C-alpha cells in the first residue's frame, strides 16, 4: 500500500576502481534510495525509520535486466532503467613503446 | 561466452580477425590483439598487476603467465600478441605454478599491513593470494624495509607495500603529462620517487590513489576513515565543471567519505581531476540548514518554511515585474533552472539567466555552445586550435583527451590566448583577437597547417562569451571554420567549452540575460545559488533572496536565506559541455531543513500568487519537453541537424583587448570547493 | 538399498509423468515434480514395497525472486526399513494453491501452515491452514527475500493507553550491510 | 590535548597515549633496519614490522609508536 | 473445512466473495462487543469499510488472486474477533471512529 | 511587414523537430530557408531550434506574463508552417 508507490531505480552496480577484477559485474540491483537517515542524540549512531533501508543491497538480487523489471512491476513500483556502462576493447601492441620518432623535422 | 566485465569489441572489418583456443574453446579477436584480450574475449579473468589497459604494456610483475603450445616457456598474456591457430592454456599446472611462484616472490618482502592498510579488503594482492597463489609461507629472513616519501597533502605514501609496477610511473608520463614520478635505483632497492623533495601538482595526480594495486598510494584525506565493506555505492555524475565524469560516491550513514571515478568510455575514461575527487569534504560545511531572515539589527534569525515563503512572497508584489532578476547558478539541474524561468516569466519578468560567462548568448542554434566533435571524438582530430581556452583549468578530463589524443597521433596544437602552463605541445600563436585576424588571412606556418589537416579541430572557450566583440570573434571563428573545411557532414570540428554543470541545460531551456544592465535596476534579486555573481552591483535598497547550500558573498547580501540540497542529495538533471543529458542519484539525506531547489522556487511561487502547473518533478519534465526535450531523453547521443551557415552575418568591429583568464584557482570554482579544507590546502601548496 | 538402486527403481517402475527432473548425487536423490502430481508420488513412495518411505521429515520453502515460480517447496523424506533418505520438490507461485499431504503423512499439518506462514503458499484440504509462528494480525510473509529484516512494525507499552501496542518501526541504529564481495 | 583524542578522552588527570608515546626515547639501533614486534614475546605483540632508518628524523613504529634511530649514522 | 481448491471461474469466485461478505458483516456485534464501539461508530459504518474493501479489489480479473483476497480477508477476521490487539481509534489495520497538498507536504518534510 | 513585427508581439519563439524522421521533413526545410531572414529582422527576438530523436514537430510563442500557445506542425507544408507563424505573431500577440 504506502510503501508500494515508492519509485525505485534498477541497474547494473559497475566495477570498483580500486581492483583491477572483473568478478562482481552481471548483477542487477533494485535501489529503492533510502535516504533518510539520523543521528541518534545518545551515542551518534546512524538511526532510520524506513524499512527498505538496506534489502535493495543485502537480500535482493536479479541476474538479468528482465527479471529486475518484472519483479518491480509485479510489486507495482515505479522503475527507471541505468543501463551499465562497458568498456570497449581496443588493440595494444608491446611494440608500440618504441615507435620510430621518424626523421628530424 | 560473455566477454570479461561484459566488454565490447569492435570490429574495423570482419576480415581482419583471427582465430584463437582459450582453453579449448575457440574466440574470434581483432588482429592486433594480445594474448591476455583474447583471454578477455573468452571470458577468462587472468590475474594481472603491472597491467593497465590505458597504460603502455610493461610486463614487469610476470602475473600474467600462461602455457601457449609450441612455446617453451611461460608466456606474458599482456604483451604477447595473439596469432592464429594459438592454443592458449590458463589453468594447466605450468600455469598455475607459474601463477604461485611469483605471488611466492611478490609477498617476500611486503609487509604485514593489512590491518593498518587503507587498501585491505579491496586489494588485488590479497585476493590474488587466496586465489592462486595458495602457499603456506617459507620465507624467514629479513624483509627489506622502506621510507616514506612527501607527494603533498593528497597522495599518502608507505612504500614498503610497493611492488614495483610502474604504473604510477607510466600514469605521470603518459595520462598527467607530468613527469615527476620515477623508479630511482637498481635491483631490490630501487624505489619510486622524485629524488628531489618535490609534490605531485598535476591536477589528474589523483588518479595514481585508484591504480596502485596495492596500498603504497593512498588518499591522505580519507587515511583510515572507513574500510570499504562499509561504505555504500551511488552511481552518480560530477557538477565541479561542464564535463558531467562520471563519479562513485561512497558514503557511511549520512556522509560522504570519498569520490572514486566511474568508467564512462566517452567522457573522462575512469579519471577523473582533482576537484573532483576532493571536494567532497565541502559537503558537510557551512551548510544553510535553516530559512533565515535579517532582523532589526541587521541579524540573521532562523524562522520556518511558511514564515521565509510568507515574507518574500509578501515583498514580491511591491516592486514593478521589470525589476525582478532570477539568476541561476553554476550547479543548478535543468528542473530548478525550468521553475525560476516559469516563475519570473509569470511575474511578468525576461530577466533570467545562469551565473557566468554565457548569460547573454545567442542560443539559438545548439551547434554554438556545444563540443560538436564530442570529447570522444577529439582522438581522431589531427591538429587542435585553442582560441581563449585554458581546459586544463576549466575542463581538466576534456583536456586529458587533448593530451592522450596528441602523445598517441601526434596531433599539433596552436593556441590563442594569456600565457599558460600546458602539460603537452603548444605553440602560442599569440594572445589576444589580432591572431584570429592574422589566422583568418593566412600567411602563417600554423594557417597552413591548419589547411593541411585532415581532421582539424577549433575549441573556442566559453570566456570569451562574456566580451563586447564576442560577434566580431564569434564570425572571425566561424569565418575560420569554414575557410578551412572544419565542418562537413563527415566531420563537425567546430567546438565551443562551456565551464559550467549548469551552462549547457540553461542554454538550452532559453535562461539568456536580455536586459545587459537589469542587475543595477533591480529591487527584487533571486540568486537561486549563484554564488559568483557580483554582489556589489545591486542597489543598496534591493530585496535579495538566497537560495543555495552554501555561500559566502550573497549570503552576506541577501535578506532572506532559503536553504537548498546539493548534488550528492537530489535527482538533477545536468547537461555537459557535448550535450550529452545525465542526471544525479541521491547519495545521503540532505541536512537540515533544506528543500530541493525546485520545489523551492515553486513553493515561493504558490505562496506569490502564481498557479504552476505541476506539483511534482515528472510535472516538471513534462514542462520541460515542450521547451528543451534532449533534456528529459537522458544518455542519448545525439549529432546536430544545423550549422553556422544560418547565423546573420555580423559586421562589428574587434576589440584589442586580449582574452583574460576565465579560472584563477583550480580549486577554488564553486561554493562546495570554497567551504573544503582539502581544497584549500591544494591551493596553497599544490598552486 | 543404496542411491544407485533408488535411481534406477524409480525411473523402471515410476509413471513417467510424474518426474520432470531426477538428480542423483552425494548430496541427496532429488526428484522435481509438478505440483499436480506431488499427492500421487508422495503416496506411491509411501505405499510401495521396494520403496517405503514412511516418515516425512520436513517440508520447507525456498525463495527465488528471479524464477517465474518464485517459491520452491522441498520435501525432504524418510526410509527407516531401507535406511534410506528422498528429497522431493515442486515448484509454486504467489497465487496457486498446491496440494496437502496431511492424509498421507500427518506431521506435515505444522510444516504446511509454517509454509503459509513464512512464505504465503497455501494448501488445498488442509484442515486448518493458520499462521503458527508470527504475532496474530501479522502482515507479510517474513521468510520472503524482499520482506525487511526488521520488519514494518514494532510494539511498545503505552501508558495513556494501559496496554502494549504496535507502531512503524524505528531504529536507534541500523542494521549495517557489510557487502564484503 | 588534541582534537584526535579529545572526541573520546573525557578526563584530563592522565596524559593522553599520544603524549605518552611521545615521552618514550627513540631507541638507538646499530644498523640501517629493524623489527618491531610490540612485545618481547612476539605472539603477544603486533605483527611484525620492518622499518628503514635511513632517514635522520627518528623511525615510527606503525603498529606501537615506538621511535627507533641509527646510533652511529 | 479444509481449504478448498482455487475457484474454476468468477462465478465461483463471487459465490465466495458474497460468503466471506456474509460472515464479516454476521461478526459485526461481536467486534462492538469486544472493542466498546456503542460509543465510537456504528455498525453501519462498519459493514461499509467491509463494502468499500470490497469495492477497491472489483477490478480483479483472476480468479486465483481473488481466492487469495478471500483467505487474507478470512484470517484478518479471526484474528480481530479471537485475538483482539485493542487499539482506541484502530481495529487490525481500519480507522474506525485553502492551499494544495504540495505546500503542505513541503512544509513538513523534502520526502513526499 | 509582419516578418519584422515579431519582437513586439512575442518574447520568445520555440521549434521542436526531429533530426531525421521524414514527419520532421519540412520543419527543417521551412527553419534552414526562413532562420536567417527571422533572425536579420528580429535581431533581439530568441529563436530556439531545439532537436530531438523522436519528437513530433512543434512550435511554441511565449507572450506576456509566461502564457504560451502551441502549434502542431505534424502532416504540414512548408507554406503553411509559414502562415502557422503569422497567426501566432498577429493573434493572442
Ligand atoms: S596492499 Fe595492504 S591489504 Fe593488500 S596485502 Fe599489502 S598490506 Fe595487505
Ligand atoms: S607505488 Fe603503487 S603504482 Fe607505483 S610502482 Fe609501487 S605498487 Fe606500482
Ligand atoms: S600483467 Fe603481464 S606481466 Fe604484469
Ligand atoms: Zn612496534
Amino acid at each position: 500500500e504506502e510503501h508500494l508507490s515508492r519509485k525505485v531505480i534498477i541497474y547494473s552496480p559497475a566495477r570498483t576502481a580500486t581492483q583491477s577484477g572483473s568478478g562482481k559485474l552481471g548483477k542487477w540491483k533494485i535501489n529503492f534510495v533510502s535516504t533518510l537517515k539520523w543521528e541518534n542524540p545518545l551515542m551518534g549512531w546512524t538511526s532510520t525509520g524506513d524499512p527498505y533501508a538496506n534489502v535493495g543491497d543485502s537480500a535482493l538480487a536479479f541476474d538479468s535486466e528482465e527479471a529486475a523489471k518484472s519483479f518491480a512491476e509485479r510489486h507495482g513500483w515505479d522503475y527507471k532503467v541505468k543501463k551499465p556502462n562497458t568498456p570497449l576493447l581496443k588493440v595494444k601492441s608491446y611494440s608500440d613503446n618504441f615507435k620510430w620518432k621518424g626523421n628530424p623535422q | 561466452r560473455n566477454p570479461v566485465g561484459g566488454a565490447r569489441v569492435h570490429f574495423s572489418n570482419p576480415e581482419d580477425a583471427i582465430e584463437v583456443f582459450v582453453d579449448g574453446y575457440a574466440v574470434k579477436v581483432p588482429k592486433g590483439f594480445t594474448v591476455l584480450q583474447a583471454c578477455e574475449v573468452a571470458g577468462v579473468d587472468i590475474p594481472r598487476f603491472c597491467y593497465h589497459s590505458r597504460l603502455s604494456i610493461a610486463g614487469n610483475c610476470r602475473m600474467c603467465l600462461v602455457e601457449v603450445e609450441k612455446s617453451p616457456k611461460p608466456v606474458a598474456s599482456c604483451a604477447m600478441p595473439a596469432l592464429p591457430g594459438m592454443k592458449i592454456k590458463t589453468d594447466t599446472p605450468i600455469a598455475k605454478k607459474a601463477r604461485e611462484g611469483v605471488m611466492e616472490f611478490l609477498l617476500m618482502n611486503h609487509p604485514l599491513d593489512c590491518p593498518i592498510c587503507d587498501q585491505g579488503g579491496e586489494c588485488d594482492l590479497q585476493d590474488q593470494s587466496m586465489a592462486f597463489g595458495s602457499d603456506r609461507g617459507r620465507f624467514t629472513e629479513m624483509k627489506r624495509s622502506v621510507v616514506d616519501k612527501n607527494l603533498g597533502p593528497l597522495v599518502k605514501t608507505v612504500m614498503t607495500r610497493c611492488i614495483q609496477c610502474t604504473r604510477c610511473v607510466r600514469f605521470a608520463s603518459e595520462v598527467a603529462g607530468v613527469q615527476d614520478l620515477g623508479i630511482l635505483g637498481r635491483g631490490s632497492g630501487e624505489e619510486i620517487g622524485t629524488y628531489v623533495e618535490k609534490l605531485m601538482t598535476s591536477e589528474l595526480s589523483g588518479n595514481v590513489i585508484d591504480i596502485c594495486p596495492v596500498g603504497a598510494l593512498t588518499s591522505k584525506p580519507f587515511a583510515f576513515k572507513a574500510r570499504n565493506w562499509e561504505l555504500k555505492a551511488t552511481e552518480t555524475i560530477d557538477v565541479s565543471d561542464a564535463v558531467g565524469s562520471n563519479i562513485r560516491v561512497d558514503s557511511r550513514g549520512p556522509e560522504v567519505m570519498r569520490i572514486i571515478p566511474r568508467l564512462n568510455e566517452d567522457i573522462n575514461e575512469e579519471w577523473i581531476s582533482d576537484k573532483t575527487r576532493f571536494c567532497y569534504d565541502g559537503l558537510k560545511r557551512q551548510r544553510l540548514s535553516d530559512p533565515m531572515i535579517r532582523d532589526s539589527d541587521g541579524r540573521f534569525k532562523a524562522v520556518s518554511w511558511r514564515d521565509a515563503l510568507a515574507v518574500v512572497g509578501d515583498i514580491i508584489h511591491q516592486v514593478k515585474p521589470d525589476e525582478i532578476v532570477g539568476v541561476a547558478g553554476q550547479l543548478s539541474d535543468a528542473e530548478s533552472m525550468m521553475v525560476l524561468k516559469d516563475f519570473v516569466n509569470r511575474m511578468g519578468s525576461d530577466n533570467v539567466w545562469c551565473e557566468g560567462t554565457a548569460a547573454g548568448v545567442d542560443a539559438d542554434l545548439r551547434y554554438s555552445y556545444l563540443m560538436n566533435t564530442s570529447i570522444s571524438g577529439l582522438e581522431n582530430a589531427d591538429l587542435f586550435l585553442l582560441i581563449g581556452t585554458q581546459p586544463r583549468v576549466e575542463a581538466a578530463m576534456v583536456n586529458a583527451r587533448i593530451c592522450k589524443t596528441v602523445r598517441a597521433s601526434n596531433a599539433k596544437v596552436g593556441y590563442v590566448g594569456p600565457p599558460a602552463e600546458f602539460n603537452y605541445d603548444c605553440k602560442h600563436l599569440g594572445t589576444g583577437p589580432d591572431t584570429l585576424k592574422e589566422i583568418a588571412e593566412g600567411r602563417h606556418p600554423f594557417c597552413t597547417a591548419l589547411k593541411n589537416a585532415k581532421n582539424p579541430a577549433i575549441i573556442v572557450g566559453a570566456g570569451l562569451f562574456n566580451r563586447t566583440d564576442k560577434n566580431a570573434i564569434l564570425s572571425s571563428v566561424e569565418s575560420i571554420a569554414q575557410a578551412n573545411n572544419v565542418v562537413r557532414p563527415d566531420w563537425n570540428g567546430l567546438n565551443f567549452l562551456l565551464q559550467y554543470a549548469a551552462q549547457a541545460a540553461a542554454l538550452d531551456l532559453g535562461l539568456i540575460q536580455q536586459s545587459a544592465k537589469a542587475l543595477e535596476s533591480a529591487k527584487f534579486v533571486y540568486l537561486m545559488g549563484a554564488d559568483d555573481v557580483n554582489v556589489d552591483k545591486i542597489p543598496k535598497d534591493a530585496f535579495v533572496v538566497y537560495q543555495g547550500h552554501h555561500g559566502d558573498k550573497a549570503v552576506y547580501r541577501a535578506n532572506v536565506i532559503l536553504p537548498a540540497s546539493a548534488f550528492t542529495e537530489k535527482e538533477g538533471t545536468y547537461e555537459n559541455t557535448e550535450g550529452f543529458t545525465q542526471q544525479t542519484v541521491p547519495a545521503v539525506p540532505t541536512v537540515g531543513d533544506a528543500r530541493d531547489d525546485w520545489k523551492i522556487v515553486r513553493a515561493l511561487s504558490e505562496v506569490s500568487g502564481v498557479k504552476l502547473p505541476y506539483n511534482s518533478i515528472e510535472g516538471v519534465r513534462s514542462r520541460i519537453k515542450s521547451v528543451a526535450p534532449n533534456l528529459v531523453h537522458t544518455d542519448e547521443r545525439e549529432p546536430a541537424a544545423f550549422g553556422p551557415s544560418l547565423k546573420p552575418e555580423c559586421k562589428e568591429a574587434m576589440s584589442t583587448t586580449p582574452f583574460q583568464t576565465v579560472v584563477e584557482n583550480f580549486y577554488m570554482t564553486n561554493s562546495i570547493t570554497r567551504a573544503s579544507k582539502i581544497m584549500a590546502q591544494c591551493s596553497a601548496v599544490l598552486l | 538399498m543404496d542411491n544407485q538402486f533408488i535411481f534406477k527403481y524409480s525411473w523402471e517402475t515410476l509413471p513417467k509423468k510424474w518426474v520432470k527432473k531426477m538428480e542423483r548425487s552425494e548430496h541427496g536423490n532429488r526428484f522435481d515434480t509438478n505440483t499436480d502430481y506431488l499427492f500421487q508420488l508422495l503416496c506411491f513412495l509411501k505405499l510401495h514395497t521396494y520403496t517405503r518411505v514412511q516418515v516425512l521429515i520436513d517440508i520447507c520453502g525456498v525463495d527465488y525472486p528471479s524464477r517465474k515460480r518464485r517459491f520452491e517447496v522441498v520435501y525432504n523424506l524418510l526410509s527407516t526399513r531401507y535406511n534410506s533418505r528422498i528429497r522431493v520438490q515442486t515448484s509454486a507461485d504467489e497465487v496457486t494453491r498446491i496440494s496437502s499431504v496431511v492424509s498421507l503423512f500427518p506431521s506435515a499439518g505444522w510444516w504446511e501452515r509454517e509454509v503459509w506462514d513464512m512464505f504465503g503458499v497455501s494448501f488445498i484440504n488442509h484442515p486448518d491452514l493458520r499462521r503458527i509462528l508470527t504475532d496474530y494480525g501479522f502482515e507479510g510473509h517474513p521468510l520472503r527475500k524482499d520482506f525487511p529484516l526488521s520488519g514494518y512494525v514494532q510494539v511498545r507499552y503505552d501508558d495513556p493507553e494501559k496496554r502494549v501496542v504496535s507502531e512503524p518501526i524505528e531504529m536507534t541504529q541500523e542494521f549495517r550491510y557489510f557487502d564484503f564481495a | 590535548v588534541g582534537n584526535h583524542t579529545a572526541k573520546w578522552m573525557q578526563d584530563r588527570s592522565k596524559k593522553s597515549p599520544m603524549e605518552l608515546i611521545s615521552e618514550v626515547p627513540p631507541i638507538k639501533v646499530d644498523g640501517r633496519i629493524v623489527a618491531c614486534e610490540g612485545d618481547t614475546n612476539p605472539a603477544l605483540g603486533h605483527p611484525i614490522e620492518f622499518i628503514c632508518l635511513d632517514l635522520n628524523e627518528p623511525a615510527i613504529c606503525k603498529y606501537c609508536g615506538l621511535r627507533y634511530v641509527q646510533d652511529h649514522h | 473445512i479444509g481449504v478448498p481448491p482455487n475457484s474454476a471461474n468468477l462465478t465461483e469466485a463471487r459465490r465466495r466473495v458474497f460468503d466471506f461478505f456474509r460472515a464479516a458483516c454476521r461478526s459485526i456485534p461481536t467486534i462492538m462487543d469486544i472493542y466498546n464501539l456503542q460509543d465510537v461508530v456504528a455498525p453501519s459504518q462498519l459493514r461499509y469499510a467491509i463494502s468499500a474493501q470490497i469495492r477497491n479489489n472489483a477490478h480483479i480479473t483472476d480468479p486465483k488472486v481473488i481466492d487469495l483476497l478471500i483467505f487474507k480477508g478470512m484470517e484478518e477476521l479471526t484474528d480481530i474477533v479471537d485475538h483482539a490487539k485493542q487499539r482506541h481509534h484502530i481495529i487490525g489495520q481500519y480507522v474506525v471512529g485553502g492551499k494544495t497538498d504540495f505546500l503542505k507536504n513541503f512544509y513538513t518534510s523534502n520526502y513526499f | 511587414a509582419w516578418r519584422g513585427s515579431i519582437s513586439k508581439s512575442m518574447k520568445e519563439l520555440r521549434i521542436l523537430l526531429c533530426q531525421s524522421s521524414p514527419a520532421s521533413a519540412p520543419t527543417r526545410t521551412f527553419v534552414e530557408k526562413n532562420y536567417k531572414d527571422l533572425k536579420s529582422l528580429n535581431p533581439k527576438l530568441p529563436i530556439l531550434i531545439r532537436e530531438c530523436s523522436g519528437v513530433q514537430p512543434q512550435m511554441w510563442a511565449r507572450y506576456d506574463m509566461g502564457v504560451e500557445r502551441c502549434v502542431n506542425l505534424d502532416g504540414l507544408t512548408e507554406p503553411q508552417i509559414l502562415k502557422a507563424l503569422e497567426n501566432l505573431v498577429k493573434s493572442g500577440a
